[PDB]
């Protein structure tokens, strides 16, 4: 008696970062390239970034990913700065 | 030596930029003139010249995009110059038109004046006519056309003289006019009849081609940049159809649809809005249809109010401007079919709208006119005067306005005819054309003076 | 047809005339024993000669090195041959594209001669670009 | 100093302080007026009428409580007596009469101090003195001087101006005790008409009396509509509304030249004029109308400048109502005959001297010869013959030994023509000193000296000559202080004449006003153009017509045009005008060089290129050297043509000087006249409130008087502009900032005024009331003001339009918190409330323009009443606005008659909900919208209406939800399409929409769905999209075929008539330990209806359902349980606001311990977050029992930031912007 079904699925994702999934260490730390030439010049303005697919990483980081491709690496949406409150 | 000029000729503009330092004689094979000047001309700085008569084409290069940038912040800020063609006593505009900074308009007593806003001198004369009100009134690089309201058609041809060419007599009013921007054809439609006038080989003015429609016409266009003969497109209620002049052909684009809202003719393709309808609603829409074939290629709206108008001709490659009833602005992208901006700009409906490669100006039915830069996504500045917005017009370096008619502000008028310079250094002392000249050289020389008086950049 | 050319290394080589006609200087001695070709050795002629037969209407045949490519530019030069001169040009062009000053140094074999002051002071109205 | 607190800014650094009380009279009202002196320091003095109530209203502490014996004169006929008579209170004050006049007189004829000391210390006088016949003819040098200082101490003023920018005249005593006279009775008649049929003949003697004082002032100092416009002056002036005999002042203009001809000429004009004006000719009726007919004024200017001397023609021809009605002595006479006549019988010399004295024409073209030896010696012997005669003194001396100047200055030395010269200035400065005076002015001692002190000994009489100059040294200082002070007191008049034709509205009368205001408003460098080609033409190079231009003829680059400048001329312009119209003969190099003479041309000095749209062409700036000659040449011409085409030159040298004094008084005097004016009336709208209704028509008045008189007697339009900003800007500014501030309630005049408007509009008040307010708040917003010509911007910038959109965003907010007060739990809330922001925006719209700034100034107002109210009731609001947002997209599955008018409707309610964008209620917002679009989006399969209500309303959601349902809902089609491809390539229709966690709301998911045979389908999915790229749930819907009957049922039916078809009868035993949901009651609901084809026949157990509903025996059945709405008031909002407080006090907490450095936003967040998770001190007690809200996101963080900033708990750094400091 059944000729049309709209089945609705659920991809779980779980998985609860706490850091900068780009270069994997802490994210009120200071990323890779900052790390490795520690208070060289400036390390004032290594500073965290919000996107409104509420992701969070270094500046540094998420700006050069950026650079290389233009969207958001953990969802896939189209990134953008949150905005917000700021 | 030619081997290196045969080597750098495919080089870019860029890496040539490099290559001027790594050494003295690379530095003079960096510099040549042949490549600069080939470089110049090929991306539009100055056309009609020869390498002769400069010297340093690199500096020359240089000097050409300093001045567009200074345009470009000529037009972010307001600086430049600023005037308005004067009222005429007790009397109302009724109609305004402009092709190339030429200003047509035509007042509710018969009266048809054009002036030249290219200039810094000032005539703005009156063209005879050997009563009744103006209806339309169109211009041209070399012709001018005004229609009157007891069916009467005249044709002026601004470089003989001020008075008609050719006068053509009607037998019930005139609903649309339309003048080939390029070519020298005029298309008319009268009650039922569409006509084109043009003039044949010795330059009689006969009657190229006659239809016939079965609705009364509500727009009227002519495709630009036809080889032989005109095309044209009649909007007749809820038809579309579409004139060729070869064999008096008369097809039809769409049928039984909702009513048209407005039309818009490239040389290519035709793009008009239709209002939405039905007991279940049918929000409006803008379709394109293609000349080649008459197929329909785009279907757009996603719109809870009436489109109102549409420019496709003046807009780049691949994108296409609107203005809604709600006081929207929108860009289409043509490819696609998606939204690239939507942008509120105006309280009452829009009624003028124009894009280029990075701003967007709109004038509005309560009165403004809005200036936005769309690529970096900023406002730059906007003008209230009374009336109604009915003609906008730019180009790279200057703008007409016009607000008509149908207790509205302090400043009250009855028709404003506006001009805005944003490079004064432009400006020519006298006007191309011949009627727009005077002969009271002691005007000549007052304008004369005020030209020499006003500041620099 | 057929027509000798007689190199510098002291070989003749016979070639169909009608399409080696693109060198101008060759086919205007032979309207108006070989032409002597003292200018150029063997290699380039049949590299020449295999192009032209290729091409009635070459990415890899270039992959030599600079030398060469810079004798058979002079050779076309002297040969007065537009497919050969276009495509080496063309090429050289496609290698240069996209560089850094000292990536041209690396590119071409030409020292940096330019003082600091120079270096600095050319690249201050130079960057628009 | 007294009165600090009442000092009125006229400028930067620039102030105004009332000083003291003056004079006081009655006014044109009849009441009284008072004088008051303000001072101007940074120390000027202005003198400002007032009347009582703009004391009151501008400097208050003014008021207080109210309102502000015969023998001694006989014995003369000994001085001593009378002197020590003099020293009584009234003596002299009643010997005024009695012959005193001659007792003084004789007495000046240190002895005279007394006498004239005591009555000048204990106005009038002086002009009785001034006017004695014998004043000059009767007296010595030595009394003339002493009367002159005493003059002088007469005239001063306790505050003069510099005149150090002016080019003071010399002249001789005559001159000045005439200006002295004029000026002392002008100030009589003046203090007579204060003190005051009889008013119009006094007013008739003052008009004539101040006419002839600034005619001999003007004469004495030898004083005699389209167009482009920059951009930023667009709407920058004012503007004002627009709207056969000859009037009092032309036709006084005419009377003042027809009282001064001699009896038979005046005798044939008044003839003339009773000709056509019939009857008698009287004083009092020549003067009182006599108004005369502009063809008769006409004949009268034909016949006038014959019968006049030089100086009346002087006046005649400058006038207003003429510019309206209009041998070497033979051989210098060539370019007069008189002059001749003269040079040969020098006796009948006396008519000739007369004849001369009346046209000195002649006389000063002889004198101005000097500066060749001709006639020198001739005329030297003329001009020392003619100072030995009794009345050739009366020649103007004073204005021709300029020349003489220049002999004395000449390398001709120790000639005869200096000796002759020394000579007969020897004579003329010794027949009377006052030529020594005006010698020692011009400078006379160390020329002479530096002249022939250095070559020979005293030609003549040099020494002499020194001798009398340095005497004289001490009276040229009294001279020009005399003169100074008698310019300071006219211009003083005049500027009082103004302020008296502003504060009454009678005309302006006096003759010369317009010709004396011109003067005080305004204080080729090139010999020859030399071309190469074409010299015929050269002369169109300077036409000043750009219709004709110079063409050249020859080879490429051998064009040029050589300038000859003059001496010493610098070169501030050089310009080069060039016509695009000429393709090839258009310019495309030029060099400009520049040298000493024609062969050198050495130094180039600029190269310029020429671009094929060019018409001004600069080619040198403003230089520091001077070149004689300049070399401009033309290298080469466009497209390579061989010759070349200009259209003009212009060269500009230095900028002239003009005396910028009296331009500042007067922008002075009016700007503080406005600022008093403005004080005044803005007291009286402050008492009255409903005389704000009459506030456009003074305005409009006030502004057309003004540009009258600007129209009329300034000088060009470059003043009259600048006047009217002045104007607008010191009258309307104080009106605006007074009527704009609040009350001790809290309202404003105009805040009452637009309230009032706004809340009558219901319906009373009358059209006529609406349409006075348009005009109104039209009037006060139509000069946009930018961001001569620097005199009227002097000031701070304007406050107008702050002031103006602060009031307008008070009302608006004061309106939208009434309506939220009143009604925020209607039933009908959403719709009405999107009418009242309708009307608001309308009526911002026709009162201010669509101007941007008030449109923002509503917003902000609608934003803030918004945010007073506490979270449950924002809360419910929102959940209304997305409520009534649903339940309109659903309505329009099924049609209606009016739908274009919904869609109207449904535009304006999303523009009135498109004010929540950056505000801290768009979360709530966000989250009722998601949980209804959910809802919505699962039920049926689409509407267009989602994407064009989203394209409107994107950004009031701060994590841009909405739009990622709706790409997920189109995503997933293409993923069954691949899916379909790859089944059927890799070889009951199901569609699979797959959610997840940044595409949907998954929080409310906690269930899961084998208990059918398609379950197969389900793990190929699964494996695919494994590959490709899960777990199934209790959603979606189905539709089934049941016998006749078509069906739409959710899954949780689906699956639960799945069971019963594969059975008989199922209980709800297995139906939970199956599925496992708790909803199921609700599920197995609605088949209880008929429409239903089950029966829940409930057990005697728990219950048990069959197919019992299908023996009583179509379309569409849709059996699926209708969506239920959320309350924002029950357990849903309650969990949110206790997660808001919460984050609050974390906040806080976090911030605190940090200090005053403060902390970034995005760190603030992140740490907020990492504390709410594991949370130490907000326990996981309180984060458990939140249930549905206990999770926490940054927006909401976010969110509880704004709202905090809101109310000042937090601090945002000035330096930093986003850095965030706990505050207090
Ligand atoms: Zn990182
Ligand atoms: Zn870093
Ligand atoms: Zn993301």
């Amino acid at each position: 008696e059944v000729k049309k079904w709209n089945a609705v699925a659920l991809w779980a994702w779980d998985i609860v970062v706490d850091n900068c999934a780009i270069c994997r260490n802490h994210i009120m730390d200071l990323c890779i390239e900052c790390q490795a030439n520690q208070a060289s010049a400036t390390s004032e303005e290594c500073t965290v970034a919000w996107g409104v697919c509420n992701h969070a990483f270094h500046f540094h980081c998420i700006s050069r990913w950026l650079k290389t491709r233009q969207v958001c690496p953990l969802d896939n949406r189209e990134w953008e700065f949150q905005k917000y409150g700021h | 030596y030619e081997l290196a000029i045969n080597i750098f000729q495919y080089l870019d503009r860029k890496e040539l930029g490099r290559c001027a330092q790594v050494s003295k004689t690379w530095k003079v094979i960096a510099e040549d003139e042949v490549l600069w000047y080939r470089l110049c001309q090929q991306e539009g700085h100055l056309p009609d010249s020869s390498i002769s008569d400069y010297s340093c084409w690199k500096l020359i290069f240089q000097e050409c995009r300093a001045k567009e940038h200074m345009l470009r912040t000529n037009w972010k800020n307001r600086k430049g110059a600023v005037s308005e063609l004067e009222h005429v006593p007790d009397t109302v505009l009724c109609d305004v038109h402009s092709h190339d900074g030429v200003v047509i308009a035509g007042y509710t007593s018969g009266d048809v004046r054009v002036w030249d806003t290219r200039t810094w001198d000032y005539v703005a004369p009156f063209l005879e006519s050997e009563q009744p009100n103006v209806s339309f009134v169109r211009i041209n690089s070399s012709l001018a056309v005004a229609a009157y309201e007891d069916g009467f058609l005249n044709i002026w041809d601004l470089r003989t003289g001020k008075y008609p060419v050719h006068r053509f007599e009607h037998d019930a009013r005139i609903q649309a006019l339309a003048l080939s921007q390029d070519d020298a054809t005029v298309a008319t439609a009268s009650a039922f009849d569409v006509v084109m006038l043009s003039p044949n080989e010795e330059g009689y003015w006969q009657i190229a081609a006659e239809f016939e429609v079965p609705k009364l016409v509500q727009y009227l266009e002519i495709v630009p940049e036809t080889r032989r003969y005109p095309v044209a497109v009649a909007a007749a209620g809820d038809l579309m159809y579409l004139l060729k002049a070869e064999d008096s052909a008369r097809t039809l684009l769409y049928a039984h649809g909702p009513p048209v809202t407005c039309l818009d003719v490239s040389a290519n393709q035709v793009a008009f809005g239709v209002q939405g309808l039905g007991w279940v609603y049918e929000g409006s829409k803008i379709l394109v249809y293609s000349l080649e074939a008459g197929r329909r290629l785009l279907k757009l709206g996603n719109v809870l109010r009436d489109f109102t108008c549409v420019n496709l001709s003046d807009s780049p490659p691949n994108l296409m401007v609107s203005g809604n009833m709600d006081g929207r602005v929108r860009i289409h992208d043509l490819r696609s079919g998606n939204i690239a901006l939507s942008l509120s700009a105006h309280q009452l409906r829009v009624s003028a709208v124009q894009m280029d490669d990075w701003k967007i100006v709109s004038g509005g039915e309560e009165g403004l006119v809005s200036v936005w830069d769309y690529r970096m996504n900023q406002k730059l500045w906007e003008v209230y005067s009374g009336h109604p917005v009915q003609h906008i017009s730019f180009s790279s370096h200057s703008l007409i306005t016009a607000n008509v008619p149908y207790f509205t502000t302090h400043r009250r008028h009855r028709g404003l005819i506006r001009a805005y310079e944003f490079a004064v250094d432009q400006l020519a002392f006298q006007s191309p054309l011949p009627v727009c000249r005077s002969s009271c050289d002691a005007m000549a020389t007052h304008y004369y003076d005020l030209a020499l008086a006003f500041p620099y950049n | 047809p057929s027509i000798k050319l007689q190199s510098s290394d002291g070989e003749i080589f016979e070639v169909d005339v009608e399409i080696a006609k693109q060198s101008v200087t060759i086919k205007t001695m032979l309207e108006d024993d070989p032409v002597p070709l003292p200018n150029v050795n063997a290699a380039i002629l049949k590299k020449v000669i295999q192009w032209c037969t290729h091409h009635k209407d070459d990415q890899e045949f270039l992959k030599v090195d600079q030398g060469t490519l810079f004798e058979l530019i002079l050779a076309a030069n002297y040969l007065d041959i537009k497919g050969l001169l276009d495509v080496t040009c063309k090429t050289v062009a496609n290698m240069i594209k996209g560089k850094t000053p000292e990536e041209i140094r690396k590119t071409f074999n030409i020292k940096n001669d330019f003082t600091e002051e120079e270096e600095a002071q050319v690249r201050k109205e130079n960057q628009w670009c | 100093l007294r009165y600090r607190e009442f000092r009125v800014p006229l400028g930067p650094g620039l102030h105004a302080y009332p000083d003291e009380l003056i004079r006081q009279r009655v006014g044109h009202d009849g009441h009284p007026e008072y004088q008051i002196r303000w001072l101007i320091l940074r120390a000027e003095h202005i003198l400002l009428w007032m009347s009582k109530d703009e004391i009151y209203a501008n400097c208050h502490k003014m008021l207080g409580e109210d309102g502000q014996v015969k023998s001694l004169i006989q014995r003369a006929l000994t001085v001593h007596v009378l002197s020590a008579y003099a020293s009584i209170e009234p003596l002299t004050g009643v010997f005024k009469d009695p012959r005193v006049l001659d007792l003084l007189m004789h007495m000046l004829s240190y002895q005279i101090r007394w006498s004239a000391g005591r009555m000048i210390q204990a106005t009038q006088i002086l002009l009785s003195l001034s006017q004695q016949e014998a004043i000059e003819k009767h007296l010595d040098f030595d009394s003339r001087c002493a009367l002159l200082a005493l003059f002088a101490q007469a005239t001063l003023s306790e505050h003069p101006m510099s005149f150090e920018g002016i080019q003071l005249p010399q002249v001789p005593g005559r001159v000045l005790f005439s200006l002295v006279k004029r000026y002392l009775h002008v100030t009589s008649l003046l203090d007579q008409l204060n003190d005051s049929g009889e008013r119009g003949q006094l007013e008739l003697e003052f008009s004539m009396a101040m006419g002839t004082l600034i005619s001999e002032l003007v004469q004495a100092m030898r004083w005699d509509a389209w167009r482009w416009r920059p951009m930023t002056e667009l709407y920058a002036v004012p503007y004002v509304l627009p709207e056969e005999h000859l009037t009092l002042a032309e036709w006084w203009e005419l009377l003042f030249f027809i009282k001064k001809l001699d009896g038979p000429d005046h005798q044939e004009v008044l003839q003339i004029l009773q000709e056509n004006l019939d009857g008698e000719i009287l004083d009092d009726e020549i003067l009182a109308e006599l108004a005369v007919p502009i063809e008769l004024a006409q004949d009268l200017l034909l016949t006038l400048p014959q019968r006049l001397n030089d100086s009346a023609l002087r006046d005649l021809i400058n006038c207003h109502v003429y510019k309206k009605y209009g041998t070497p002595l033979q051989r210098l006479v060539e370019g007069g005959k008189i002059l001749l006549d003269l040079e040969q019988a020098l006796n009948k010399v006396k008519p000739l001297l007369l004849q001369l004295q009346r046209q000195p024409q002649p006389f000063l073209a002889l004198m101005q010869s000097l500066d060749n030896r001709t006639l020198h010696l001739t005329v030297l012997r003329i001009l020392k013959q003619l100072v030995d005669f009794p009345e050739a003194l009366l020649l103007p001396w004073h204005e021709a030994v300029d020349a003489c100047m220049a002999c004395l200055r000449s390398p001709n030395t120790d000639r005869e023509v200096l000796q002759e010269l020394i000579f007969f200035l020897h004579r003329l400065t010794s027949v009377s000193r006052d030529y020594a005076v005006v010698l020692n002015q011009l400078g006379a001692r160390d020329a002479i000296s530096k002249a022939l002190e250095k070559h020979l000994g005293k030609l003549e009489l040099a020494q002499e000559l020194r001798d009398m100059v340095f005497k004289c040294e001490k009276h040229a200082h009294l001279y020009r202080k005399l003169i100074t002070n008698i310019l300071g007191g006219c211009i003083q008049m005049v500027l009082g004449q103004i302020e008296d034709h502003r504060r009454t509205h009678r005309p302006i009368n006096i003759p010369f006003f317009d010709v004396f205001l011109r003067y005080l408003c305004q204080g080729k460098c090139w010999e020859k153009v030399e071309v190469s080609s074409n010299p015929h033409r050269a002369s169109k190079l300077t036409d000043h017509n750009p219709k004709t231009y110079w063409e050249s003829n020859g080879s490429a680059g051998s064009h040029y045009i050589t300038l000859h400048m003059r001496r010493g001329i610098l070169i501030r312009q050089l310009t080069l005008l060039v016509a695009s119209e000429d393709s090839s003969y258009m310019p495309a190099r030029v060099v400009v060089c520049g040298g000493d003479s024609t062969s050198s041309l050495h130094t180039e000095l600029n190269s310029v290129n020429v671009m094929p749209s060019a018409s001004r062409v600069i080619l040198l700036e403003n230089l520091t050297r001077f070149w004689p000659i300049i070399q401009i040449r033309i290298k080469r011409c466009q497209q390579g043509g061989i010759d070349t085409r200009i259209r003009g030159l212009e060269i500009l040298g230095p900028k002239p000087t003009f005396w910028p004094v009296f331009r500042e008084q007067l922008c002075r005097h009016t700007r503080l006249f406005y600022m008093v004016r403005a004080q005044a009336w803005s007291q009286d709208m402050a008492e009255d409130r409903r005389s704000l209704l009459h506030l456009s028509s003074r305005l409009n008045g006030a502004l057309r008087q003004e540009q009258n008189f600007a129209d009329r007697f300034l000088p060009d339009d470059e003043a009259a502009q600048a006047l009217g900003k002045t104007c607008w800007e010191a009258l309307v500014s104080p009106v605006v900032q007074n009527i704009t501030s609040p009350d001790e309630d809290g309202i404003s005049p105009l805040g009452w005024l637009l309230d009032q408007y706004l809340e009558c509009q219901e319906a009373s008040r009358g059209p006529a009331f609406f349409s006075r307010v348009r005009r109104l708040t039209h009037l006060l917003v139509h000069v946009e003001p930018c961001e001569w010509s620097s005199l009227a911007t002097r000031g701070l910038p304007s406050s107008i339009m702050r002031n103006l959109t602060r009031c307008w965003r008070a009302v608006v907010e004061k309106q939208v918190n009434n309506f939220l007060t009143s009604s925020w739990r209607d039933d009908d809330f959403v719709p009405r409330y999107c009418e009242h922001f309708n009307i608001l925006q309308n009526s911002s719209s026709e009162l201010f323009g669509p101007r941007a700034a008030f449109l923002l100034a509503l917003q902000n107002g609608c934003a803030g009443a918004l945010l007073k109210l506490p979270f449950l009731k924002a809360a419910h609001v929102s959940e209304q606005f997305a409520r009534h947002i649903d339940q309109q997209i659903q309505g329009s599955r099924i049609g209606g008659a009016q739908e274009m008018e919904r869609l109207a409707q449904l535009q304006q309610c999303l523009q009135a909900v498109l004010i929540f964008s950056g505000l801290e209620i768009a979360t709530t917002f966000e989250h009722y919208y998601q949980h209804y679009m959910a809802d919505r989006l699962l039920g049926v399969v689409s509407s267009w209406l989602e994407g064009a209500v989203l394209e409107q309303i994107g950004p009031c959601f701060p994590n841009r939800l909405p739009q990622q349902m709706l790409q997920s809902l189109s995503t997933s089609k293409e993923l069954q399409r691949q899916f379909h491809v790859y089944q059927l390539q890799q070889l009951p229709e199901v569609s699979v929409l797959v959610l997840s966690r940044h595409s949907w709301p998954v929080a409310s998911i906690c269930h899961t769905l084998l208990p059918s045979y398609l379950r197969g389908t389900l793990n190929r999915y699964s494996n695919f999209y494994n590959k490709s790229q899960l777990q199934w749930t209790w959603l979606g819907w189905a539709e089934l075929q049941f016998g006749n009957q078509t069906l739409h049922v959710s899954t949780v039916q689906m699956w639960l008539l799945l069971y019963l078809n594969d059975l008989k009868a199922v209980s709800v035993e297995s139906l939970l330990a199956f599925s496992g949901l708790s909803m199921l009651n609700q599920a197995i609901g609605p088949l209880t209806s008929s429409r239903g084809p089950l029966d829940l026949h409930e057990q005697k157990p728990g219950g048990v359902l069959k197919i019992r509903d299908g023996s009583k025996e179509w379309d569409i059945v849709r059996l699926i349980p209708p969506q239920t709405y959320l309350q924002a008031e029950g357990e849903d909002g309650q969990n949110l606001e206790k997660r808001r407080n919460l984050l609050n006090c974390l906040i806080v907490r976090i911030l605190k311990a940090h200090g005053d450095e403060g902390l970034h936003i995005d760190q603030l967040v992140c740490l907020v977050l990492e504390a709410w998770q594991k949370g130490p001190c907000p326990p996981r007690g309180l984060v458990s029992s939140l249930g549905k809200g206990s999770a926490c996101s940054s927006t909401d963080v976010l969110s509880c930031i704004l709202h905090l900033l809101g109310k000042g708990t937090l601090r945002r750094h000035d330096d930093r912007p986003q850095v965030l400091s706990y505050a207090v």
